């Protein structure tokens, strides 16, 4: 049952990484 | 200091301490930040001269950035997915990582002062006690710690007058 | 303490006579031991056959007893098994087998004397290190 | 105007979110394979007979491990450094018994990080930026090859490579110290200098840049917003930081040149990690750290201990207790 | 593979091909012989090689905690190519009403492991150590069978240490990682006595080799065997499981030279 | 359970050396009055000199609920040597809280931490 | 085996249990290690030391050595855990 | 055993496992890809692909 | 086992050939300073 | 089950033999604990969590 | 393993992909190559694609 | 594995509470940015 928690936490970290890479705030130059 | 490192490992199992883990994370991440920042800045420099050796093409008092933040951002964004876009954030991060590592590891050593040590995982100790075929690298580390303690105590703590015969010293087959 | 003569006096013969090694003798003996037999006999042990070490207990209980200079020196030229019934000159470095053991070719009688002096001097230097092994490193 | 030309343009395109390039062609499949097999073997994999003595060691979460104790166990010592793909096993079950996933993951991952070095070079060429970020990356990769590949080659067994876990990493450390005395080996000391100095210079450089930030922000606003991305002007006063650091120690020590400063920042940790990776590579072939044991003796000639001897006691305890059932002979020559 | 063919191959050809684990056989061309045991001549076995080709384990039919019904099951090998036993040799003597082979040497054991359906691993020591085989005649020929019982030693010896440093001949005599459990004065760690008390227990097995080819020129014979034994017990912690091996056998009978020193 | 006096085979009083706080696991050695090692619980039984079997030891309990009891078998001597390593020997209930046999820290240590 | 009452006779006491003792212990008794101990361990299980002297195939000099060291020798019940490790128990130095 | 969703796999074909067992009780020697584990992994992969398609749309 | 071997050989050869003939397709010209 | 044992009895078998021929699975179905109309709204988990794991008949 | 086959090719089947896939890639690359200006140049690299 | 039982609550809630705090701080801020325009 702890394998459920470990897997969920690792998958959540991977999901945060995915969303940070692909749904980042796009860099743009100010004016 | 090397003897202190191995003593603390053998008697406290300080590698298993999560605060030590956070500290070594801070140290290695700070070295990583130093290396990547140096390489990135030296490799996105603007062409401010006609000499192949580009160190002389910088003036201390210039009010112009000597390297391209935009090009570095593009490089690291399309290589690594994310990249710094703000110099001030970058340089505060370079500060925060090693400092946070040192303070975290300080918490762990303060814990070790009172023998409040993340020595063992009780679940695996009980399972290995009841299951003599259950082996993990954690258990091998515990055996190594026992070896360190028993084979080090006699000469490392001479005031205790530890006389451990060869019978009681924890050993392995052959060596 | 200095390297006094009490440390440097070692048994010479089987009857009980002693001999006081000179500092040159013990220096040469240490160098010769480390160069000619240290590879197997570092620390008074036997790497190839740890059942039989160079500690004084093993040498005294050997047949003939090897806890003296003459007996050790004879072993360096007429090596035998621990019970002294078979010759192991073909498997042990000996001055009579130096062609197949090229380290024993240059040793003279004084060199063998110095090596035996080093062997008998060592146990006086440490209570358990000579022939003790890893446990007393 | 040819299909191959369009394919090459797409591969070498600077418009993809993540650059692929020709090195990425080799990196992405290899790294994805390594990631997939590592995740699958870490969550669920049978115990592995690492030492070749029919004593399996558990490393997977499903077999009673946590994230700290979990690992992909090194290959069996019976295999040695023989190539052990899936097709060289009589069955997949006995492929997993002898730790084949470690070989798969290590090979694919090493190829992938080599591809990462090359891909870092490549993007820079497309960017028009100077090369060498790639050269800095090599130092981390060199260490990874030293621990995962070169140490098995020197010792002659993939069982000797570092386990792909946290507790197994500590085990590999302790056994390496027991067998080689890495702490006294000067290349590891150079690596320790490299990482400690990297942390020191990172903290120092960040502190001085953050300390001399030019006022471009109101009091109810984060100072970081005083910098606008892509601006032409410097975001901090180099003169102020340089003068402060000169007064702190002495004028000559400070790096008045910023490019030299950043070269030094990139140089110190990269050279330190190169040296420690090379040190592990050399101790793979058993050129160990210094052995000052019994180096001080009195006039009689009896050993007066030093800190080297007390360190030797810990090394000896680890040596005797490591792999208790694997050794049948007194010397640990393998 | 015949012995004449093994001599033809060099080590470079045989290495890494799996032919070293394979038991030889007597050729059909060289067969129909009779290895007669002349009186006033002491004979002995040599090169008695046994390759098991099928491994079966007596597994319970259900995971019920009180399951008494068990059926043998097919198994697949985790270990690869270490199963065969080679070089077994022994004196042939008139111990009892007929001839008997006494096992006294050779590789004569293999610490193999198999996995059953469902994923459970059974290690066992396939061995014929201390065998007392009885020939079914006074002469080895096609149809003659040699069979008897043997004593299988423990899979782990006393010097083996468990993951918590406990063994038979050595190791801790307690669960050192639970000092609070040993702190109790009433029972202490008595619950863990079965796992802490490592016991070397020698089990029993039987083998029935049946020789289908025999040659009088070389003294060689070959055939098939079925053997029954018990699996690993982990120094008494586990309950042994019955292992039924079947496979092929090669061997030779020669005259005692006086230098064997049996 | 009282004080476990360790009367050796002749009758000399052995004492189990106490566990220092630093050591998670400490060898069980029974030092003499002057403290030369007399008996111990060996790790390697082969070629054992100071085994309690060879020397011979008996545990006589004085005080407590186990008062006036003289155990003289080697196993029961070893079991109480393991207890005497931890100071005074006590009986424990490990079922009310389902205790797992690993020591904890008092409120003193937790406050300090 | 957390209990083995015949430990003292495994090489640590003045008496040696012949049946399940390693060869190394015979280094303690002069003149018996390489040759006599080999024949002692060859036919290891003995009912008693008398059966050892009758069964061991010793030569006359070997019998003389054994007559010297008779009181240092005994023959208890063979222990399989110790008989298997009678020539090499992993105890080197 | 409270197996809710597995019977729906077993209802229309998927009666085997990669672990070498079957719901019918027989022992599988060479299970195919479309076992319980393979079906589960296929559903997870389809979930990921559908998530990516949702992002694109 | 052989099927997996030939599949892996196919995949490895495919990607290695792509790498090989891609870097051989005038990769040096693919820089922003061309012309 | 009754008709099975009845035709077994008509075949000359006795009660012991006749009932021994009834498979354990069929006898297991003839048990109220297997009834779906015996559980509860908040008695959660496998059916084995209630009466237990059936071992034998 | 450890047999010494050239490129691990123990079965002759393994060669079919190993030789053909480069050949299809070579054929696709040739269409690119034949379109290029293949005369010599005096430069560190070719700027013509 | 004889693991603790409140450790489930500890891990899950110590992950949940900061995570929802961060998500709320992000959503609030965005909402405000949208409302300004
Ligand atoms: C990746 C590997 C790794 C890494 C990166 C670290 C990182 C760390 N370990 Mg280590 N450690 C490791 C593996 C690793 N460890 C292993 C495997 C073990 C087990 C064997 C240990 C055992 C261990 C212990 C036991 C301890 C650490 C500690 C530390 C910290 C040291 C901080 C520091 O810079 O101190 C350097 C010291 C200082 C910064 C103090 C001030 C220094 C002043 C400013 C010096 C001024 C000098 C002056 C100019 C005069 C010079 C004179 C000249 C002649 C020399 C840090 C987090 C320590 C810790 O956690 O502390 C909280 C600690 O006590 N580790
Ligand atoms: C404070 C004390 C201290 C310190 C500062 C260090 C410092 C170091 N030790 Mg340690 N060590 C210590 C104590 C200490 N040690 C003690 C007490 C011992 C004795 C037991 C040892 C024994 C020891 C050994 C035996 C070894 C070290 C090594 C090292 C180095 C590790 C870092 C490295 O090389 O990274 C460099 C970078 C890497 C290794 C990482 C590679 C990164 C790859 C290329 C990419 C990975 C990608 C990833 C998988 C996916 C990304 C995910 C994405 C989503 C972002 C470093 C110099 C190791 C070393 O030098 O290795 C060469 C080593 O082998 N130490
Ligand atoms: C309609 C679809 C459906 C059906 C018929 C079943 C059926 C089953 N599931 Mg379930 N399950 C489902 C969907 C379904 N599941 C889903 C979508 C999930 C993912 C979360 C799960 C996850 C799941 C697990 C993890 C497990 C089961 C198990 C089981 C079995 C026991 C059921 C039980 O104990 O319920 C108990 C139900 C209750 C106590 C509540 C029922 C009454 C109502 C609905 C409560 C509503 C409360 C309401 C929302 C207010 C809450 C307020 C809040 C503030 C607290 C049974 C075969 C067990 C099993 O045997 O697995 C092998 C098991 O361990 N299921
Ligand atoms: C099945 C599975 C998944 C298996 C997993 C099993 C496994 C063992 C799990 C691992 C568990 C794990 C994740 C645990 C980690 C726990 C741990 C110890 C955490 C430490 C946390 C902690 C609080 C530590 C405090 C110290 C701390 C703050 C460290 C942070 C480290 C950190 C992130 C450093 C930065 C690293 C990094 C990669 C930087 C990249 C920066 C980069 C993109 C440069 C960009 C850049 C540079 C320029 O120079 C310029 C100019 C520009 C423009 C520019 O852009
Ligand atoms: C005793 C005692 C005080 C010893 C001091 C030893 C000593 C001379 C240390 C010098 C260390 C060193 C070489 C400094 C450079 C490190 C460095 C990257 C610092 C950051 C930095 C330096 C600058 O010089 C400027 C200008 C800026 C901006 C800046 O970040
Ligand atoms: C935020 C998310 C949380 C939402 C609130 C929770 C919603 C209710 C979910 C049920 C929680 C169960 C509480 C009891 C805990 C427990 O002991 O049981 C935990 C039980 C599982 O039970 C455990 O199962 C294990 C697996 O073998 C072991 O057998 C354990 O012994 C057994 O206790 O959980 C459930 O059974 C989950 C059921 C999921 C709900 C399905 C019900 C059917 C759907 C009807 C559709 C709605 C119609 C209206
Ligand atoms: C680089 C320096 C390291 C030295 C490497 C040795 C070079 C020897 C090459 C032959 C390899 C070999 O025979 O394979 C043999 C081995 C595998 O072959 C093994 O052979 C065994 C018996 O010989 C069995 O058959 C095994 O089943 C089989 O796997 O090759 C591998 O390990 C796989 C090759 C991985 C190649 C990675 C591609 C590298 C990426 C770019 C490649 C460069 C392209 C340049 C284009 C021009
Ligand atoms: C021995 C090698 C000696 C030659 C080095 C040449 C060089 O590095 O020049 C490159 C720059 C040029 O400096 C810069 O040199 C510039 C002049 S020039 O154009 O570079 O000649 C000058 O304007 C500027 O002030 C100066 O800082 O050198 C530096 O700025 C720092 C050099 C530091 C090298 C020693 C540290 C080694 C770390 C090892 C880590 C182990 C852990
Ligand atoms: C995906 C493509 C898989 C094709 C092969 C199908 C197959 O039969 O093997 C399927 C094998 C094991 O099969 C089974 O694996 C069994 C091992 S075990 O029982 O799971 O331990 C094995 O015994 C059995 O013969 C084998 O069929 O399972 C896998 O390896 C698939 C997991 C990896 C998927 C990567 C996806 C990347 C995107
Ligand atoms: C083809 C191969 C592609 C592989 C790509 C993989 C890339 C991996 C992406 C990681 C980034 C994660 C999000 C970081 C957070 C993030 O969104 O940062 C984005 C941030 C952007 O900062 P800006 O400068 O835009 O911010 C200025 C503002 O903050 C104003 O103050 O850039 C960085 O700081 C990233 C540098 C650290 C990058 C390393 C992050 C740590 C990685 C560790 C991940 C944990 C692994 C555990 C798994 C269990
Ligand atoms: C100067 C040269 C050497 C000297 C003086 C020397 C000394 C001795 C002595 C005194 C013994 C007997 C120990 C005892 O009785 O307990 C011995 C035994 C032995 N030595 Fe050496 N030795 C030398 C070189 C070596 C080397 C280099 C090796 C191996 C590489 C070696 C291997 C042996 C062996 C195998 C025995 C035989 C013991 C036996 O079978 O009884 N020795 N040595
Ligand atoms: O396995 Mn890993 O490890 Ca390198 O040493 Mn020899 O073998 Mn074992 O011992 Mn110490
Ligand atoms: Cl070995
Ligand atoms: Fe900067």
């Amino acid at each position: 049952m702890e394998t459920l928690v470990y897997v969920f936490l690792l998958a959540g970290t991977l999901g945060v990484i995915f969303f940070a890479v692909f749904f980042r705030d796009p860099p743009r130059i100010a004016k | 200091i090397f003897r202190f490192l191995l003593f603390i490992q053998g008697f406290h199992n300080f590698t298993l301490n999560p605060f030590h883990m956070m500290g070594v994370a801070g140290i290695l991440g700070a070295a990583l930040l130093c290396a990547i920042h140096g390489a990135t800045v030296q490799n996105t420099i603007f062409e401010d001269g006609d000499a192949a050796n580009t160190f002389r093409a910088f003036t201390p008092t210039q009010a112009e950035e000597t390297y391209s933040m935009v090009t570095a951002n593009r490089f690291w964004s399309q290589i690594f997915g994310v990249a710094f876009s703000n110099k001030r954030w970058l340089h505060f991060f370079m500060l925060f990582v090693p400092l946070a590592g040192l303070w975290t590891s300080a918490i762990g050593i303060v814990g070790l002062a009172l023998n409040l040590r993340a020595y063992d995982f009780v679940s695996q100790e009980l399972r290995a006690a009841e299951d003599p075929e259950f082996e993990t690298f954690y258990t091998k580390n515990i055996l190594l710690n026992e070896g360190i303690r028993s084979w080090m105590a006699a000469q490392d703590q001479p005031h205790e007058n530890f006389i451990f015969p060869e019978e009681v010293l924890p050993r392995g087959n052959a060596l | 303490t200095d390297l006094d003569e009490n440390t440097r006096t070692v048994p010479l013969d089987s009857s009980g006579t002693t001999v006081i090694l000179t500092p040159e003798q013990v220096k040469r003996g240490k160098r010769l031991f480390n160069s000619s037999c240290g590879n197997c006999h570092v620390g008074g042990i036997t790497k190839t056959n740890p059942n039989l070490g160079l500690e004084p207990d093993a040498l005294s209980l050997a047949t003939p007893a090897r806890d003296n200079i003459d007996a050790l020196v004879d072993y360096m030229k007429n090596p035998t098994t621990y019970d002294g019934l078979e010759s192991i000159a073909e498997l042990h470095p000996s001055v009579k087998s130096a062609d197949i053991f090229p380290k024993m070719r240059s040793l003279s009688d004084e060199d063998l004397f110095a090596i035996g002096g080093h062997i008998l001097l060592q146990p006086k230097l440490s209570s358990e290190k000579w022939g003790g092994g890893k446990i007393y490193y | 105007a040819s299909a191959w030309e369009r394919f090459c343009s797409w591969i070498t395109s600077t418009d993809n979110r993540l650059y692929i390039g020709w090195f990425g062609v080799l990196m992405i499949p290899t790294l994805l394979t390594a990631t997939t097999v590592y995740i699958i073997a870490f969550v669920a994999a049978p115990p592995v007979d690492i030492d070749g003595i029919r004593e399996p060691v558990a490393g997977s979460l499903l077999y009673g491990n946590n994230i700290i104790t979990g690992a992909v166990i090194p290959s069996s010592a019976s295999i040695g450094i023989h190539f052990y793909p899936i097709w060289e096993a009589a069955s997949l079950d006995e492929w997993l018994y002898n730790g084949g996933p470690y070989q798969l993951i290590v090979d694919h991952f090493l190829l992938g990080v080599c591809g990462w070095i090359g891909r870092e070079w490549e993007f820079s060429y497309r960017l028009g930026m100077r090369p060498w970020i790639s050269v800095a990356f090599t130092a981390p990769v060199a260490a990874a090859s030293a621990v995962f590949l070169v140490y098995p080659i020197g010792q002659g067994s993939f069982s000797d490579g570092m386990p792909l876990g946290i507790s197994g990493t500590f085990n590999f450390m302790l056994v390496f110290q027991a067998e080689h005395n890495i702490l006294m080996h000067p290349f590891h000391q150079l690596g320790v200098a490299g990482v400690f100095g990297g942390s020191l210079f990172s903290a120092m450089h960040g502190s001085l840049v953050t300390s001399s930030l030019i006022r471009e922000t109101t009091e109810n606003e984060s100072a970081n917003y005083g910098y606008k991305f892509g601006q032409e002007e410097e975001t901090y006063n180099i003169v102020a930081a340089h003068g402060y650091f000169g007064r702190l120690i002495f004028q000559y020590a400070s790096f008045n040149n910023s490019r030299a400063l950043h070269f030094f920042l990139g140089l110190w940790p990269v050279v330190g990690i190169w040296f420690t990776a090379l040190g592990v590579m050399t101790m793979a072939f058993n050129l160990n750290g210094f052995n000052f044991n019994q180096s001080v003796v009195d006039s009689q000639g009896r050993v007066i201990n030093t800190w080297a001897d007390i360190l030797n006691r810990a090394n000896l305890g680890m040596e005797v207790m490591h792999e208790r059932n694997a050794h049948n002979f007194p010397l640990d020559l393998a | 593979i015949t012995t004449e063919d093994i001599r033809g191959l060099t080590y470079s050809q045989v290495k890494g091909t799996g032919l070293a684990n394979r038991c030889p056989e007597v050729s059909e061309q060289n067969a129909g012989g009779t290895i007669k045991f002349a009186d006033d001549k002491k004979y002995k076995v040599t090169e008695l090689c046994l390759e098991p080709k099928s491994f079966q384990i007596e597994e319970e039919v259900t995971k019920r905690r009180g399951e008494t019904k068990k059926e043998f099951v097919d198994t697949k090998l985790m270990t690869r190519a270490t199963y065969s036993l080679t070089g077994i040799e022994g004196p042939i003597v008139f111990k009892d009403g007929g001839l008997t082979f006494l096992e006294k040497g050779g590789i004569d054991y293999a610490a193999t492991t198999v996995q059953l359906p469902g994923g459970e691993r059974v290690p066992f020591l396939f061995t014929i150590k201390e065998l007392e085989g009885k020939f079914s005649s006074s002469q080895v020929s096609a149809g003659t069978e040699l069979g008897g019982n043997f004593k299988t030693p423990s899979y782990r010896t006393g010097l083996f240490l468990d993951p918590k440093g406990r063994g038979g001949t050595t190791g801790y005599d307690m669960a050192v990682a639970l000092p609070g459990l040993e702190a109790d004065g009433g029972e202490g760690q008595d619950e863990l006595f079965a796992e802490t008390n490592k016991v070397f227990q020698v089990t029993d097995g039987s083998i029935e080799m049946a020789f289908n080819r025999v040659d009088g020129t070389n003294g060689e014979f070959s055939g098939v065997f079925v053997s029954e034994q018990l699996s690993d017990t982990d120094m008494g912690s586990k309950a042994p499981k019955k292992v039924l091996l079947k496979g092929i056998v090669f061997g030779k009978i020669e005259e005692q030279t006086g230098d064997e020193d049996y | 359970l009282g004080h476990p006096i360790f009367q050796d085979k002749e009758g000399k009083e052995l004492t189990v050396r106490r566990m220092p706080a630093f050591f998670e696991t400490f060898p069980v050695i029974l030092v003499d009055k002057d403290g030369i090692i007399r008996a111990d619980i060996p790790f390697r039984r082969a070629e054992s000199k100071y085994s309690i079997e060879q020397v011979g030891v008996t545990v006589s309990f004085y005080g407590g609920k186990l008062n006036g009891q003289v155990f003289k078998d080697a196993p029961t001597v070893k079991k109480y040597a393991r207890k005497a390593q931890l100071g005074e020997v006590l009986e424990f209930d490990r079922t009310t809280l389902e205790s797992d046999g690993v020591f904890r820290s008092s409120p003193r240590g937790w406050y300090t931490f | 085996n957390v209990e083995y009452p015949n430990v003292p006779y495994l090489g640590g006491s003045d008496i040696i249990d012949v049946n399940n003792a390693n060869v190394r212990v015979y280094t303690r008794l002069p003149g018996m290690y390489p040759a006599i101990a080999k024949k002692i361990i060859k036919r290891a299980p003995y009912k008693d030391i008398n059966e050892m002297l009758e069964k061991g195939d010793f030569t006359a000099a070997e019998k003389d050595i054994l007559d010297k060291y008779l009181p240092n020798l005994t023959a208890l019940e063979p222990a399989p855990e110790y008989v298997i490790d009678n020539i090499n128990n992993g105890l080197y130095r | 055993q409270g197996m809710f969703v597995m019977p729906f796999m077993a209802r229309i074909g998927v009666t085997d496992s990669w672990g070498g067992w079957s719901v019918t009780g027989e022992s599988v020697a060479n299970p195919g890809f479309w076992s319980f584990e393979g079906v589960a992994l296929a559903h997870i992969g389809l979930s990921g692909l559908l998530f990516l398609a949702a992002v694109w749309h | 086992m052989f099927t997996l071997k030939i599949v892996v050989y196919t995949t490895v050869t495919f990607f290695v050939s792509l790498f090989t003939f891609g870097f051989l397709s005038n990769d040096a010209s693919r820089n922003p300073n061309r012309k | 089950i009754e008709r099975r044992v009845e035709n077994s009895l008509n075949e000359g078998l006795n009660l012991s033999e006749a009932w021994s021929r009834i498979p354990d699975k069929l006898a297991f179905y003839d048990y109220i604990g297997n009834n779906p109309a015996k559980g509860g709204l908040f008695r959660a988990g496998p059916m084995n969590k209630g009466d237990g794991i059936a071992e034998a008949w | 393993e450890g047999t010494g086959e050239a490129l691990g090719i123990d079965d002759t089947r393994l060669i079919v992909p190993v030789i053909l896939i480069p050949v299809i890639t070579f054929i696709l690359y040739a269409g690119f190559a034949s379109e290029q200006d293949n005369e010599d140049f005096f430069d560190t690299y070719d700027q013509r694609r | 594995m004889n693991v603790s039982v409140a450790a489930y609550l500890a891990v899950l809630l110590g992950t949940f509470v900061p995570v929802v705090f961060l998500v709320t701080l992000y959503i609030q801020s965005e909402s405000r940015k949208a409302g300004s325009s």
